[PDB]
Order: structure tokens, then sequence, then C-alpha cells
């Protein structure tokens, strides 16, 4: 159980009962002069809440204060010339600009206690100079009603030591530039070695400014450091000086052969000022004016006219996710500017990464159906973008080199358990003393769960059906490495397979395969799943031989396999004949691979599909295997053979044997309406060795999962029951020299096809396994809506008679959602610390916390996240895609693995309780969450002890056709 | 530094061996030295522990006698489980007993797991929560029959979406 | 399966030939397990010495080509998996597992992997001496100390009477062995004494050290005269060029040892401030010391001073026999220590 673990949060304190006030100050189109700084270094050291900040207007700044219970000293810490022009408190509501300014606000007192503390700040970090020495970044978001938390990421980083006097010495005696680290946000540049005594004039007056706002210490008191090739004077006690699985491969390998107070103070309005919430950062196109820009982002990012954008929308810190995740080639340039720089960096990156037949991919989303199988960030040039305007104007004060290296390598460079949560033990009496001039430490789960106001239990694990008599059985996941010891029966009723042996002419390599087929036999006959006989000629034993070699491999290939596939009784008399009374095995190829481009071996397929009669091409599957599986070293048997038995896809029968012999009469109604030209060929009806059991109107939930490939070219779908009894999916191309509206429209023609060959209404939910941008919901929200699932229902009742009269009938559609997918990585938990039986090294478990995150607490789209709730599991995840990681890839190699899921669209009742009709939108997170979880079971391998992987089934068969694809086009 | 001295002398006895083989185990255990503390120390603590062992061969029947008291008691357990002999391994089975959340686990042994006899003997079906339930039609099966009467509009012939816009 | 491995008969490869996979096969759990692997290895490594008496000569024939390789490849991942199992089974290897043959293919894998086996194998070594000294007067203070229990024993010991090749001065010093500038702190202090005596003593370590000090000093001082030009700061100090490297600084480490060292009303110390002044004597007398620097101390301790205090005891009775050398550093430093007043050209008269 993760009910009693530790993660990283820390509960500072509470908004109820708080005031605050903000100041104007309209100046211009000299630091105590300035009335807006004076005063922020004044309340700074009164110890309340300050944060400044610019506006869209030149020349107007502002200053707000934040305070609990007794107001502050007003009459002295404010300026003359500084009024106010908001006076508010919290029972008068909270807009989300308020709502992020106090996480500034406190960061502002944190900083100056770290400081204090013998801690040195690099950018978002915060290490102690010269393992119980690390580095932490520090975030805040509101979780709750009223209560403000935050989480502390610590990173492993190389031990970092003051500038002294020594390391001034070796400096001018080195010939080559000297690199240091500079201010408290981690600038790259060179120290030339002008060492500075505090006795000179020149830094005196520097000395005396630099302590108003940073707190400094108090000899050696300046140096003279030259970055980004301008020279500049910097205090010396700011500046920094660096320190500047294996064997399984051998193990085939071996098989292989014998078988600068102004520059700072510039800095700090546009770098560590923007510190949003964490949960709002799924986030898409604004509401309040309908932009991809909005609230202040126009000051931090180069007119229009927002006017009050009081949604959740940052394009900051949206572009991040946009850069580098799976996104709409359309819409990602949308995020960076076809206009403005690095949209042509990623158009040559699209291009260079591009640079057959239809059928054959078809046949590559047929194997990938079954159970079992550089570009530098956007902010990184932001940041280095805003080096250039705050250089200019503290160049301009006194009176692409800057692009390239202003922010020092040390944050980007890179454990335990018992050592972290030391740290975090220290942490707490300083983050205690920060809000006191109470903090619970670390939480717990529960406590988490407790705190924001809503089951602490971990989730319940759903049975399957099976069969161990002829009549069902509702077992537990675990009894499946026991399938063949309590013999059950899985459903689909023990199909046979006939199989025919392809291998090449090496005696060592023959006698293998013979023993392993063999083997094969068994496995598939001693587990309850029909006959694996080969084919009943005697042909060596069902194995056929054939003979750069290829193509000698494929002429026999085509020449051999297309014509092939094209009275005495003893023991008879003592039992009688039955009488006439009243399904073809299925045909499944076995093909080895002597190669350790492999498509020519499946280039077979394509020619056995064409030279054959249509009742034996209807059901063919081809099965594939590497040769080293014979020579080179139980569970692989198994496996096998439950793939194969999943991907038979029995057909429906075409002849219903009536035997009527009458001219007319309803045996022949259904046989006429049976072989109608409108009704499809080739069904095959799917049914896996295991469904979901059911949980106690008639009615059935669709899940569809879609991503892109690793081009922007085709468009991957899949799409599963509720109870996981229909397993398909879908490939869709897009390919330009608009463009995204019709690949969208695609898809759902084909998702209305797998409802229409049902006959009950039915409810939509569709995931996402990457981010939803900006563009995508515009044709999900507009097509998908209210009035054209009316227009739908009006529409299907023409051609069908039935529909019209009973709506229980009808395939139509009661209810839309829409769910994105995407990482969170902030939080982080460890099993190893405890507040009969341990989580993590034998079962897994999944624990969940939704909210409905409203975007203050005081058209046809409503605010980007409806509702949004962690998804946090035990059960590690299988190979993601590399843009579902590039948002976080520091968070990819922790075992109990965090999830961020959220809501787009919630239409419900559009015929007119289910949880997914209720309009609130914290329920309907909590009803598919659990079913997501549910099909996430189904990816139990029974070769496996556990499920092989996190996720639903739909996402893991798109991420096992998405690692087709990768490899093998 | 001291008991490296005098290791030669803890040898010529035979329980004294295990008198000392025993308090070192709590140190270690314990996690009061870890990796990042000193990488040397476990490197010389086992070092000793290694011939400690050795020096009960040069009897078996002696090796065994102290093996089954220090695996009583229980990556820092990797290097631990190293030295100690090849244990013998029991099948496990994880049990329910139901909502429907995890309780237990019990350990068997594979020399019971077989097939000759028809029901499960070894294995508890309360374990699992197992229910028997009736026999029903595939529901994908009877949509199918359900579908003849409608004749709804035609499905796309799947190579209908691979074309060039 | 390791006592099946034992009873092959040396020289035949037509059995364990067909035996080699069973060494792959269950080589996933040698690892666990120590003794198994102790057992392994020195199975291993003495069958290694056989087929040597050049690893590509075996190469060639195609009953010994798996035969080097896979024998090469178990004892490779043992150590990097396994390292507790290793006085050593590695000992009767003549061929390090670092460039051990390897199979062939990814030579970026194998590069990767030869960077690893040689820093466990490091590893290994250095903790095989750890084994062998039983993990064990190492400490400074106790090592001089330790200096002081075995020096002195074998200098008092040693009769004065005869300067006999044994007994000589040039055998003495080389019979002694930083630790140089401390026995020169230990040394003096034998000379000093009050208990044990005879000036015979005091002269030797003066001429034990007028030679040591420019004869093993001057062979590092010449490789530090050819490459002292080194900028501005180098230029601006030139040390070599302008004096030897010599020993200096020991005078600080007898200067503290005499609170009012000017009496013979205590009878021990007054022998040791008799033998201290002739000691003091005699370092000048062979130029012993390094008295550029020598004398620019007791200047500075002079100037810096302003029942007398000690420095100026010291500088009033030392006596230099350098006599009639120059009046620049003899006679001008004679009147400038003692304050002004010409009263003292009465006892010169
Ligand atoms: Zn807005
Ligand atoms: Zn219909």
């Amino acid at each position: 159980s993760l009910e009693d673990c530790h993660c990283n949060l820390f509960c500072l304190a509470d908004l109820t009962g708080i005031k605050w006030k903000k100041y104007v100050w309209q100046g211009p189109t000299v630091t105590e002069e300035d009335p807006i700084l004076s005063s922020f270094s004044r309340c700074l050291k009164a110890d309340v809440l300050g944060v400044w900040r610019r506006d869209q207007r030149p020349g107007r700044r502002e200053l707000w204060i934040f305070w609990w219970g007794e107001d502050p000293s007003f009459a002295d810490l404010i300026h003359h010339d500084l009024s106010e022009e908001e006076d508010g408190v919290w029972e008068n509501g909270l807009s989300y600009e308020c709502r992020t300014l106090l996480f500034k606000a406190v960061h502002n007192l944190l900083e100056r206690c770290l400081m204090n503390r013998n801690f040195v700040r690099i950018g978002k970090w915060f290490v102690k100079p010269y393992s119980e020495h690390l580095s932490c970044s520090f975030t805040f978001f509101l979780h709750g009603d009223s209560n403000v938390c935050t989480s502390v990421e610590i990173n492993q980083h190389q031990p970092v030591y003051l500038l002294s006097e020594e390391h001034i010495t070796l400096a001018q005696q080195s010939n080559s530039p000297f690199q240091v680290i500079l201010c408290p946000f981690g600038l790259n540049g060179t120290l030339t070695g002008q060492a500075f005594k505090m006795s000179d004039s020149a830094t005196k007056k520097l000395i005396g400014e630099w302590k108003q706002f940073y707190p400094i210490s108090c000899s050696l008191a300046a140096v003279e450091v030259l970055v980004a090739g301008v020279r500049m004077i910097y205090p010396a006690c700011f500046v920094l000086v660096p320190q500047s699985q294996t064997v399984d491969p051998q193990s085939v390998q071996k098989w292989v052969k014998f078988s600068s107070l102004y520059v700072n103070l510039i800095l700090s309005e546009s770098v560590m000022n923007l510190f949003k919430d964490c949960n709002f950062d799924s986030c898409c196109i604004c509401v309040c004016n309908m932009n991809i820009k909005g609230a202040d982002v126009g000051v931090y990012i180069p007119q229009e006219a927002q006017y009050r954008c009081t949604c959740g929308f940052s394009a900051v810190m949206n572009r991040k996710f946009g850069n580098n995740s799976g996104l709409f080639l359309e819409d990602e340039l949308d995020i960076i500017g076809r206009n403005t720089d690095c949209g042509k960096e990623a158009e040559k990156r699209f291009e260079a990464l591009r640079a057959l037949s239809d059928d054959l991919i078809l046949l590559l989303q047929d194997q990938c159906t079954n159970l079992f199988s550089n570009w530098v960030r956007v902010e990184e040039r932001d940041c280095c973008n805003d080096c250039y305007l705050a250089l200019e104007h503290g160049r301009q004060f006194m009176d692409a080199l800057v692009k390239s290296s202003c922010l020092h390598p040390w944050s980007k460079r890179n454990q335990c358990s018992q050592d972290i949560l030391r740290m975090l033990l220290s942490l707490q009496p300083v983050l205690q003393d920060a809000i006191q001039k109470g903090v619970q430490g670390p939480l717990t789960w529960q406590q988490f769960h407790k705190m924001a106001g809503r089951s602490p239990e971990p989730l319940p694990i759903p049975t399957f059906l099976l069969g161990y008599d002829y009549d069902y059985l509702v077992l537990s996941p675990f009894a499946l490495p026991y399938w063949e010891r309590l013999m059950l029966e899985p459903y689909g009723s023990q199909r046979d397979i006939a199989y025919v042996v392809l291998c090449p002419e090496n005696e060592a390599l023959l006698n293998g395969a013979k023993s392993f087929f063999r083997d094969l036999t068994a496995i598939y006959e001693s587990c309850r799943l029909g006959q694996h006989r080969p084919v009943s000629r005697l042909l060596t034993d069902g194995i056929m031989r054939v003979g750069s070699k290829l193509k000698l491999y494929a002429q026999v290939c085509r020449y051999d396999l297309g014509p092939y596939l094209a009275t005495m009784d003893r023991d008879k008399v003592g039992i009688p004949t039955d009488g006439d009374s009243h399904y073809p095995p299925a045909i499944v190829v076995y093909i080895i691979d002597p190669f350790t481009w492999t498509l020519g071996l499946l280039r077979c397929f394509l020619e056995m599909v064409q030279t054959l009669p249509p009742h034996i091409k209807s059901t063919v599957s081809v099965q594939i295997i590497p040769c080293q599986y014979l020579l080179q070293p139980p569970q692989h048997l198994k496996s096998l053979a439950f793939s194969a038995f999943t991907q038979c896809r029995r057909p429906l029968p075409t002849s219903t044997n009536v035997k009527t012999l009458t001219g007319f009469g309803p045996g022949l109604a259904m046989e006429t309406a049976l072989r109608s030209p409108d009704r499809p060929e080739c069904i095959r009806l799917y049914a896996p060795p295991f469904i979901l059991a059911p949980v106690k109107q008639k009615y059935n939930v669709l899940f569809v999962g879609y991503c892109l490939s690793h081009d922007q070219r085709w468009i991957l779908a899949s799409c599963t029951d509720l109870y996981g009894e229909l397993l398909e999916t879908c490939i869709i191309n897009i390919d330009v020299p608009s463009a995204r509206k019709f690949g969208l429209q695609k898809l759902w023609e084909w998702c209305l096809g797998l409802v229409q060959m049902s006959s009950l209404p039915w409810r939509v939910v569709i995931g996402r396994l990457g981010r939803i941008g900006h563009g995508e919901l515009k044709d999900w929200s507009c097509l998908l809506s209210r009035r054209n699932l009316q227009s739908l229902s009006k529409r299907l009742k023409d051609m069908c008679r039935m529909c019209g009269i009973s709506a229980a009938d009808s395939p139509s559609i009661l209810s839309a959602c829409l769910v994105a997918m995407e990482p969170q990585g902030s939080f982080v938990i460890m099993p190893d610390s405890v507040s009969q039986l341990n989580t993590p090294q034998d079962t897994s478990c999944t624990h969940i916390l939704v909210f409905p995150t409203s975007a203050s607490v005081q058209p046809n789209i409503l605010q980007q996240p409806l509702a949004l709730g962690y998804f946090v599991s035990t059960a590690k995840a299988g190979p993601l895609p590399d843009w579902f990681w590039s948002a976080c890839p520091q968070a990819q190699y922790q075992c109990p693995l965090f999830l961020k899921a959220s809501l787009h669209l919630h239409v419900p009742s559009v015929q007119s309780s289910h949880p997914l009709d209720s309009n609130q939108t914290s329920d309907v997170l909590r009803f598919v969450l659990e079913q997501y979880n549910a099909l996430s079971w189904l990816t139990c391998d029974p070769a496996t002890q556990d499920r092989r992987s996190c996720l639903p089934i739909h996402f893991v068969v798109l991420n096992q056709l998405y690692n087709f694809i990768m490899n093998m086009l | 530094n001291l008991v490296g001295g005098m290791f030669d002398t803890v040898q010529r006895s035979t329980q004294q061996t295990t008198e000392w083989a025993m308090l070192l185990l709590e140190i270690i255990i314990s996690g009061t030295v870890d990796m990042q503390s000193n990488n040397e120390l476990f490197t010389t603590v086992l070092d000793m522990l290694s011939v400690l062992i050795n020096g009960t061969l040069a009897n078996k029947r002696a090796y065994m006698n102290l093996a089954k008291k220090l695996q009583k008691e229980l990556d820092s357990l990797e290097k631990v489980r190293q030295l100690l002999p090849l244990p013998k391994q029991t099948r496990d089975v994880i049990t329910c007993e139901p909502g429907l959340q995890v309780s237990t686990k019990q350990k068997i042994s594979p020399w019971d797991l077989f097939e000759g006899l028809k029901p499960s003997a070894p294995l508890s079906w309360g374990w699992f929560g197992t229910v028997r339930v009736d026999r029903r039609v595939a529901r994908g099966e009877e949509q199918q029959r359900l579908l003849l009467y409608h004749t709804h509009l035609r499905p796309r012939p799947r190579a209908y979406y691979l074309e060039p816009l | 399966v390791l006592e099946c491995f034992e009873k092959i008969r040396p020289g035949e490869d037509e059995l364990l030939k067909l035996l080699l996979p069973l060494l792959l096969r269950y080589s996933g759990e040698f690892v666990q397990s120590a003794y198994l692997s102790r057992r392994l290895a020195y199975f291993c490594t003495r069958r290694l010495a056989l087929q040597l008496d050049p690893f590509s000569d075996l190469l060639m024939c195609p009953q010994h080509r798996p035969l080097v390789f896979g024998l090469s490849c178990i004892l490779q991942t043992i150590l990097l998996c396994c390292p507790s199992a290793l006085g050593s089974p590695l000992d009767h290897l003549p061929i390090a597992p670092s460039n051990l043959p390897m199979p062939e293919g990814n030579s970026a894998f194998t590069q990767q992997v030869r960077a690893k086996l040689r820093e466990i194998e490091q590893q290994i070594k250095e903790r095989g001496q750890a084994v062998e000294v039983r993990w064990s007067q190492e400490a400074t203070a106790g090592f001089t100390i330790g200096r002081v229990l075995h020096t002195l024993e074998v200098l008092d010991s040693h009769s004065f009477e005869r300067s006999d090749f044994s007994n000589s001065l040039d055998s003495l010093c080389n019979r002694i062995f930083s630790d140089d500038d401390a026995v020169v702190s230990l040394l003096c202090e034998w000379a000093v004494s009050c208990k044990r005596s005879g000036r015979h003593r005091a002269m030797v370590v003066a001429k034990l050290l007028e030679k040591r000090q420019a004869e093993i000093e001057a062979e590092r001082c010449g490789e530090s005269e050819a490459a002292d030009e080194k900028g501005s700061i180098a230029s601006g100090s030139l040390s070599a060029p302008s004096a030897p490297i010599f020993q200096d600084v020991l005078l600080q480490f007898l200067d503290t040892q005499a609170p009012m060292l000017t009496d013979p009303r205590s009878e021990s110390e007054r022998v040791e401030f008799f033998n201290l002044v002739l000691l003091f004597c005699e370092l000048i007398r062979h130029d012993v010391f390094s008295h550029n620097m020598y004398t620019c101390t007791l200047i500075s301790r002079g100037d810096l001073a302003f029942d007398q205090p000690r420095h100026v005891q010291y500088a009033t009775h030392f006596p230099i026999p350098q006599e009639e050398s120059c009046s620049h550093e003899c006679n001008q430093r004679l009147v400038v220590l003692f304050g002004v007043g010409k009263q003292r050209d009465d006892a010169r008269h």
C-alpha cells in the first residue's frame, strides 16, 4: 500500500483571511531615486510578501503587498508618490493574476532566507557550496479550496566552490579564459582576475546597494568578470566555481560466432518571475479572447488588444510543452511562429526526419493488433534571448555570442531513499520560519488525500471471465500463471490451428525447430486451446524446406505454397451412427528468419493473399519467429501460443444450413437479408482468452486512443470496448507538400463505423496519448458538438426503420468526452519510507486524486482544464515515445510513475443516473479512470507474474504498432 | 583495525566464529553505513567475511549450521546475498480475499502443483474470490445477429483511409 | 556441475567442447553465489595455463576457437557481477582480464567494456592487498616519536672515539633513513641534552649537516634553476639564480625552548644553554645553515622586539666565529642590535 509513503509536498500556509493591496507607479517613457525598488527593498527587510513587475504600458510598474491579520506599517514602507488602486481581501474572490503573484512573493522571502543559511542559488536551483549537499528546485501551486503547497525537486549535481583569493591567483597565470558561474541566474562568463578591495570607494557604493535586495555576507569584496563578451563588475561573494545490464549483450554476442545591480534587477522580472500553478500545465488556447496569446504574456513574449484574460492561460509555459512533444505540425508552427525564429528549424527537422504497397501496411497493423508482441529547447533560447535585452539595458546605464552560452551548463548536467528524506527533514524548519516571520512536513498520500476535502484506499482489482467447467468462471488475475495447472478454458471455444513451417537447409538449424514446434504443439494442447496439429498431409511432419539468398528463399516460397494452399470399419460396429446432425481450422504459417531491412519474408504474404480462392484467403495469419530461439534460450512457448490464438479472428459464418425446402418463410428471410450486398464481408469476430467481468437500460462505452507517428504523415488510432471484447485499430494518412481538419474528420467515420455495426446506444470517450494542442480542439468541438450529434441522430433514423420506433435499438451516442493524457514530472514518492506485505517488489497498485480545478475561487468550449486528476501507479511502463517524455525526462526512471489527465469537452445528455451523464466535472473523471485501470489489467501476459506494463491496452497496442513502425520503416 | 588483527585467532574455534559472525550483521543490515558514506567500507567488511565462512570449510556440516542462522533474520541487500548459499525456492501465490483488495501471500512448494488430481488440492479457490457464473453468448456475437435487420450505412473497405489527400 | 568439471583429463578437448554450452546456460545463477564463483574461477584459471604452453595461434583451429573464447568470457562476467569471490584465483593467470581476448563485432561495445574490466580489476587488486596486510606506527607524530625512540638509540649507543667507516658521518646519515625536516629537529635536541653530554656529539651533528644541506638539495636546485623563468612573477622573485635552494627555517624550532635560559643557578638548564650557544656557533662556522636568511630573521626579530626578552638574549649571547669577513655583515650588525649609547665602546676597548 502507498497510502503511508512520503511524497514531496509541504503545506505552506492558508489563504483564508489574507488581505492584499496593489500600488501603482507611472514613470517617464537612481536606485534610491526609484520609488518602486526603494519601497521593494524596504518591505523585503520588513519580512512581508512583496513582488514587483512591469505592465503592458511602458513606464508603468506595480507593487503588491500580502499579509495576514494585522497590517504592517504603511506610512514608511511606501514612497510618497506611490498610490494604491486595489484593496482586496480573501472573501472578495481571487483572480488568476493575484493567485500566482503570491507564489513569486513567497519565493521572494524564501530565497532571502536561503541565502542567510549558506545556500547559494544557480537559476532555479539552490545548493550548499562546500553526500548531504544537493541542489533543490522550488515551484508553487494551490491545491484544495484555499491551501497553498509546494513541491521540491532534488537533483544530484557536481560540487560547487565559492570564489576566494586562491582561485584568482591561478586565473591571472592562466592564459586560457577561466570559466566561472555568475549571478543567481547561473550566467557563464570569463573571470579576468582583477580583484577588488573593500576599502575601494567604487565598490563601497556598490556593496551598499547590493545589500538592499540580496543578503550578502558583511578583505575580498568584488572582482572584474567578463560575460557574453561584456565586462562587468560584480561582488565576489556571489561568484561560484564548479569542479571543472552490461552482461546480457555479451552473452548473445558470444553465441553468434560458434553457432551589476541593474543586470540582476531586469533578469528578476522575466526569468524567476514566472512561477505558475502546476495544475494548469495541461493548458490550451484561451477562452477569454480566443487566442494563443493572453494574460500578461505580451510583455514577456514579443499590437492586439487582449482585454481582461481571466483564464489561467500562459503562452510562455505552454510553449515549452509545444516545441518537442507530439503535436500537429500546423499547430506546432502556431506556437513557435512562422515569421519569427526557430520555425524554420522545426520545419528543417521534420523534413530531414522523412528524408510501400497499401496492402503491406495493412499487414503491419494486423500483427500488432494482438495482446503480445539534437533539438534545442525553446526556453533554453528564450532565457538567452532575454540575456540580450537585459545586457543592452545594463550597458545603456553606464554609457550570436549572447544567445549561445549566456547561461552556465552546470544546471543541465547530472540515488537513494534515506539521504533525500534527510534533506526533506532539514528543509522543514527553514520553510516553517519563513512563514512565521504552521507547516506540515513530508506529507503521506493519505494526508494528501485528506487535505483535498473529497477514497484513500488503493483502487480495487477487477476480475475477469474464464471457464473451469463448460460454464463461465469469475477469476482473480493471480491465477494466470496457473492456467495449465487449473486447466481453465478461455473464450472462443478452442480454435484449432494447422501450420506450415518455412525452414532453410541447415541441418543443425533443422533439428532445433522440430523439437521446438513439437513442444509448441504440447504447450498449445496441454492448455485448453484446441489442437495444434499440422497440415494433415504428411510432409516430413508438417515442415517444408527451401533451396542475397532471400531471392532463392522467395521463388520456392511462391512456386510451392501457392497451389499447396489452393471401407473397413472394425471398431464402428459396436457403436451406432448418430446421424447427419448439424468450422474450418485456422491456417497460420510459421517462418524462421536466418537474418539476425527484413521485409522480404513478408513479401511472401503479399503473394499468397492474391493467388488463393476467397474461402482459403479469408482467414490466413502469418507468424514470424527469430531463428535464435531454436539454438539459444520456458516462458517463450506459452506466450507465442496465446498470441496466435488471439490472432485467429474467427469469421462470421455465411451459410446458415436451414434447409427449409419451402418457397418462402422466416427462415429464408434472415437467409436473404444476410446475403444482401450492403452487409460487409469478413467480419472477423474477436474473442480474447479473457475479457473484463461485468459490474452490476442496456448501453456500452467505447475507449478510443490515438497518437501520431514519428512523422506527421500518419495518425494512428485504436479502439476498445468497456469490457475489452473488441480490439480494432486503423491507419490514416495525411500528407501535404484545412490540412488538419480532414485528418481529424477521417478518424471519426471510422469511429462511427464500429458503433453502427452494433445496434445499442453508445457512450464515447476519446483518449489522446500525446498532448492536445490549440488547434486540434477546434475540430474536436465544432463537428462533435451538441447539435451535430443530434443531427446524426435524425439521419440514422432514415435508412433503418426500427431505429425510428425504438431508441434502445438505435446505435446512437448519448454523451461525449475528451481526455488528454500527459505526464506531470513534478512530484516524487519513494516506497522505501514507511509512515505485512511491501508493495513494489512483487505487486502493483494504483492511487487516484482528482479535483474540479476551478480557474478562480470567487461559447461551445469552456475553460481549458474542465477537471484534472492524477494517475500514479506502482506498475512500471513500457517503451514510451520520445516526444511523450520530452517535457521532463528526469522523471522517466522512477518506478512509481506520475501521470496527469485532464478534461476538455464533457458533453452530457445528447438525447435529452450514469456517472458520465452528470454535469459534475469531478465525477466524469472518476468513472473513466478506474476502467482505464481495468483495461490496464487486461495487459497481463500469462508468462508474466504481473501486467507487462502500465497504461490501458489500447494505449499499449498503439505503442506496440508505434514501436513496430519505428523499427521497420 | 582491531578485528583485522586477531582474525587468525577467530578461526581457531568453531562456535566463536559464529558468535562474531552475527554481531556485525546487525550493523550492516541497519543501514548505519551505506555506499555514499564509504564505498571502501563494504569492500573491507565482507573480505574477512568471505574467509570467515571459508574457515568453516578450511567441515560442510558446520557450514549449513551457521548459514541457517543468518537467513532467518532476513543494492545493499544484493551484496550480502552473494556470499550466502543458494536457497531453495517455493512458488508464491497472491491472495485477494475481498471492494476487492489484496490481503496475503502463501508460499507453496512446486512439488505439489500437478494436474493429476481433478480439483485444486494445494490451491484454495477462496484465495482468488472465484465465482462460478453461468454460460452466456458473446455480446459481440449477438450484435452481429441483431445487425442483420438494420442494414445501416456502408463501412469503409479499410484501404480508403490509406489514400493521398 | 563443478564436480563434473574437475574430472576432465588434461590436454583433451573432445569432451569439454560438448560440455561448454552447460557453462553458458547456467551462467545466470553462478553470479549469485561467490563459492560456486570461486570454485569455477579456480577451475577456469587453471585450465587456461594449459593451452598457453600466442592466443591467435589457437584461433585458426576450429576445435580450439570456441574453447579459448568461451572460457574467457565467463571469468570476465563473474568479476563484473560478483567481485566478492576474488589468495585469489587470478594469480595463476599470466594475462590480465582487461586485455584478455573478447568476441568480435561492435568495437564501441568492446571498448566500453574494456574500460569496465580494468577499473574493477584495479579495484580487486587493491582489495587483495588489504586482505594480505590484515586490514591494518603510521601516525606522523607517532612516527616522529617513533623516530625519536630509534635514532637516539643508534647514536647514544654508538661510540665516538673511533670515526670508522661504519661510524663515519657519510654512513651515519644514510643509516638514519618532511621527514628530512623532522630529523634535523630530532638531531639538534639530541646534542643539547643535560643527561648525556660530550661535545663530540655536537661536532657530529654540525658535520652531519653542513654538507648534506648542499649536496642533496643542489641536485634538485639545478632542476629548479633551469625552470624558474615563468613570467614577471618568477622574474620578479628569481629565487634560484640569486642564491641556491637550501634547507632553512630550522631556527624556529629552537627559539621557543628558552624561557630565561641565561642563568647558572639551575644546574640542568645551564649545560643546556652551554651546549646551545656552541651548537649555534658551529652552524655558522661550517656554514651548515642558510646564513643569508638566518641573519635576516634575527634582524626582523631584533627590529620588531620594540628580565630582558629572549630575542635580545639570543643575539647578545650567540657566538659568531666568522671574523673579518665584511663590515657590512659582521661589524654593522653588532652595533645596531643593542640600541643607542656609546658606553659599549669601553668594553670594546
Ligand atoms: Zn483567457
Ligand atoms: Zn438501424
